[PDB]
């Protein structure tokens, strides 16, 4: 009914969490990790983004350490790093 | 800590060569050092490959034992009907294995005044079983197709792909930063000349080879 | 010599011809009729085998199955996820494909996964290596993609920062240190997976007809 | 024109297991026939 | 087909529920009358002028 | 989904926008357009499908 | 489909002659232990493949009928493999076909050309 919520603490693991921990060991900074509550990866609806693009572009987040795809619009709004894995597209069938 | 060249460019820069008449590859490093001319050949890369029945034991063994127990029960109940008439057992087994034989046997016809229906239904049943078996036996990966393949990103002893040692194609593959795994795979099988690569792929030692297109079309 | 009223056994034993001797045919007319009936049985068996013989799906992005599955009798359907960059990649590639996705909409990733496990979805466009991971962790190697991304887009991932961040060069040097020493290969080895004629109803119905045949044989045996 | 245009149930490895299982069935049948002859 | 035969009948379906949704959003009513012919309409020349 | 003899072909072109035929300049068009946009932003076509 | 060399390949035919010699020797041994199957076992063994042979009176010791049934099942699965070999043995659909890139998916290649230095 409204935008009321609570701060739930949850644990994180996986590939991008290991990348975040190795960047915290190498660059030696303090990470401020939080899950996005707006939605999925991102789609601009009338100059309103959502997700990690809506957090980074609208000056609410600094960087996207987690997994983020690369297309033309995300090459326009922000800048990416060097590639490290070839994860294209495919079709899962029965 | 100086980067140099070898072969034709090692003789061109040292005075032992004056005109390279060869398929020279145009890239960033060779265009800034020496001058080029009009390209006479337009040619691309391609992959050289080697493109050249569940009977009983791979087939599942439930229905074979089912047909065996079925013909056993049929022979037992035909022998019991031969007992209760409205070499007896040997002739009963001969008839029960001669109906299923389906090729010709020197036999006769037993007394089947109340058993000819069971024999004709078993004959049609055996032929429709072997007909369905013939039908579902008659009704029932070597290619690479380019460089975009994650199966080559995780290779094995069968997905063997290599290139010519100290080649400009290897330089172009080394320049792209997302081609590190295929470079590490091709550096373990470095081949000197093209004839050695043809001899290796002919003797069933290779499965893929990056090479120019028109040369392999002439070899085809 | 039993062709007075008992010609059914001889006639339907000469249908299949399973080496059943009956009598010695001395008449020419009987052998001509048996030969014509045997030729009819041979062409009927040929038509029956032709009926039994007549009784990877999509091999490209430019395939006609993405337009319409009219080439085959069962139709299929597919869709992508909302609020993602895959829809923008489709709209940059083909707005017609975006309208195909707009017709066959769906809910989400886990809902499409449940639809694939229960059979409520045929195809699902997603990433290349992640569907390989889902196929490897699949029980029994059932859900297998068509190929592994041969002539598809073949995109990559990256780390996005703000336009004007001074920390970008250090993160780029850290990623070049992480890739160029075998550590990224160790991460791709550790956090990924490496695991991944017969019919039922027809001979069951033949068994029901065989049980009816045993019932009829019991009726003819008791009387 | 002078260079480019000028052009010029296997039963070996697949039915090897077929041959092995058929030969084993033949040996088993011959053994059953000789046991049947030696009995009667 | 018929010279003059128009009776009150029941209209429903997809566009009718769309019009009910539009009347639910903004406070207004409607009155559905059916078209006489079964043609969409082209730029046809009339027999005079 | 009703009969077993209706299969559409592979040809599908002229994919235009079917909407609501409106009149000329009038203040009762903007609220209708906002109602249609409210139908766009939610699952108004999905449940009707 | 001029001539087929796939099922026998001139290497299995020696094993056919060896099996004919073995069945003939077994028939000679049974006839010595005990009727034209002394040296004429080839027509009796290979003749039971195409299921229209003359019915030969088998002995009552249950000797020949078992190997006749085994050879009959071998002939049935051989004819099944022959029909599978026969079953395993428009051209261009359009621009979406894989033949325009390379017809390597099929066995014969083809070729095409237009007018030299034209608008085509
Ligand atoms: C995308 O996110 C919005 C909320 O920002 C949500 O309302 C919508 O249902 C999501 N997906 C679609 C269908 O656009
Ligand atoms: C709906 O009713 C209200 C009553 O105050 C008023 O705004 C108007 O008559 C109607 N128009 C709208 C906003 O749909
Ligand atoms: C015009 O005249 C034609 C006969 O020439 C007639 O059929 C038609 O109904 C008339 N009306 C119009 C405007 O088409
Ligand atoms: C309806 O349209 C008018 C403009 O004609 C606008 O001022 C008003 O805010 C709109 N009301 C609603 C509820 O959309």
């Amino acid at each position: 009914s409204t935008n009321e919520g609570m701060n739930v603490k949850k644990c994180c693991k996986g590939f991008c969490i290991d990348i975040l921990k190795k960047l915290s060991r190498t660059v030696k900074f303090t990470y401020d990790l939080y899950l996005v509550t707006n939605g999925k990866h991102g789609k601009k609806v009338n100059n309103v983004w959502n997700g990690m693009i809506g957090e980074v572009v609208y000056q609410r987040a600094v960087m996207a350490v987690g997994s983020l795809t690369i297309n033309e619009e995300r090459s326009e709004v922000v800048d990416f790093s060097v590639p490290f894995v070839e994860t294209g597209i495919s079709v899962m069938v029965s | 800590n100086k980067k140099e060249w070898n072969g034709m460019m090692g003789e061109l820069l040292s005075g032992q060569a004056d005109m390279i008449v060869a398929p020279l590859t145009i890239n960033n490093e060779r265009a800034q050092y020496i001058e080029f001319s009009k390209p006479f050949k337009y040619q691309g890369l391609t992959i050289l490959v080697k493109k050249e029945d569940s009977f009983m034991q791979p087939f599942q063994s439930t229905l074979w034992l089912l047909v065996g127990l079925s013909v056993h029960v049929v022979a037992v109940m035909l022998y019991l009907l031969d007992r209760f008439s409205p070499l007896t057992l040997s002739s009963a087994m001969w008839f029960s294995w001669g109906v299923l034989l389906n090729s010709g046997i020197g036999e006769g016809a037993p007394r089947s005044f109340s058993a000819r229906i069971l024999g004709m239904v078993w004959a049609g049943f055996a032929m429709i079983i072997v007909a369905s078996y013939t039908a579902n036996l008659a009704a029932f990966e070597e290619r690479i197709t380019g460089i975009n393949d994650p199966r080559l990103r995780n290779p094995s002893d069968k997905f063997i792909y290599a290139t010519v040692k100290q080649s400009s194609v290897d330089i172009y593959f080394r320049r792209q930063v997302e081609l590190s795994t295929m470079y590490r795979h091709m550096e373990k099988h470095n081949y000197e000349s093209a004839a050695e690569a043809i001899q290796a792929v002919r003797d069933n030692k290779l499965h893929a080879f990056i090479w120019d297109s028109a040369v392999l079309e002439f070899e085809a | 010599s039993f062709t007075i009223g008992k010609a059914i056994w001889l006639l339907w034993g000469l249908v299949f011809n399973n080496s059943v001797p009956v009598q010695n045919p001395k008449g020419t007319t009987s052998k001509i009729m048996v030969s014509v009936w045997a030729f009819f049985a041979v062409i009927f068996l040929a038509s029956y085998t032709a009926n039994l013989a007549a009784f990877d799906q999509v091999t490209g992005l430019s395939d006609k199955k993405f337009q319409r599955p009219h080439d085959y009798s069962p139709p299929f359907r597919f869709g992508t996820v909302p609020n993602g960059s895959t829809e923008r990649n489709i709209r940059n590639n083909y707005p017609y494909m975006h309208q195909y996705m707009t017709r066959f909409n769906q809910r989400g990733v886990e809902d499409a996964l449940v639809s694939l496990k229960t059979g409520k979805l045929d195809a699902f466009i997603y990433d290349a290596a992640v569907l390989n991971y889902k196929a490897g962790r699949d029980e029994g190697c059932k859900l297998v993609t068509i190929g592994s991304g041969y002539i598809f887009a073949t995109t990559g991932y990256g780390i996005a920062l703000q336009k004007g961040s001074p920390w970008k060069r250090q993160i780029d040097l850290a990623l070049l240190q992480f890739v160029g020493d075998g550590e990224m290969e160790e991460l791709e080895t550790l956090w990924l997976t490496g695991i991944c004629q017969l019919d039922i109803d027809n001979m069951a119905g033949v068994f029901y007809m065989l049980a009816a045949a045993m019932a009829l044989s019991l009726i003819t045996f008791i009387w | 024109k002078t260079w480019v245009r000028y052009q010029e149930t296997l039963t070996f490895e697949n039915m090897a297991g077929v041959f092995m299982l058929v030969a084993g069935g033949i040996v088993a049948g011959i053994f059953l026939i000789f046991i049947e002859i030696a009995y009667k | 087909g018929s010279p003059r035969h128009t009776v009150p009948q029941c209209c429903y379906g997809f566009c009718i529920d769309l019009l009910i949704k539009l009347a639910r959003t903004m406070n207004f009513t409607y009155e559905v009358h059916l078209v006489a012919d079964g043609k969409f309409g082209t730029q046809e020349r009339v027999n005079n002028s | 989904s009703q009969k077993c003899d209706l299969v559409t072909t592979g040809e599908l072109f002229f994919r235009s926008g079917f909407g609501i035929g409106m009149r000329k300049d009038s203040p009762w068009k903007q609220n209708v357009s906002l109602s249609i946009l409210k139908s766009h932003e939610n699952g108004f076509m999905e449940d009707l499908d | 489909p001029s001539a087929f060399l796939e099922p026998f390949s001139a290497s299995v035919w020696v094993m056919m002659f060896v099996m004919l010699l073995i069945v003939s020797a077994i028939a000679v041994f049974v006839f010595e232990y005990f009727s034209f199957t002394i040296g004429k076992a080839i027509w009796l063994l290979w003749g039971l493949v195409f299921n229209n042979s003359v019915p030969v009176q088998n002995p009552k010791g249950t000797t020949s009928k078992i190997m006749v049934s085994v050879w009959a099942f071998f002939a049935v699965i051989f004819l099944a493999s022959y029909t599978a070999n026969l079953a395993a043995f428009d051209q261009v659909t359009g621009l979406s076909d894989k033949k325009f890139q390379r017809p390597h998916d099929y066995s014969p290649p083809f070729r095409f050309g237009t007018v030299p230095n034209g608008s085509t």
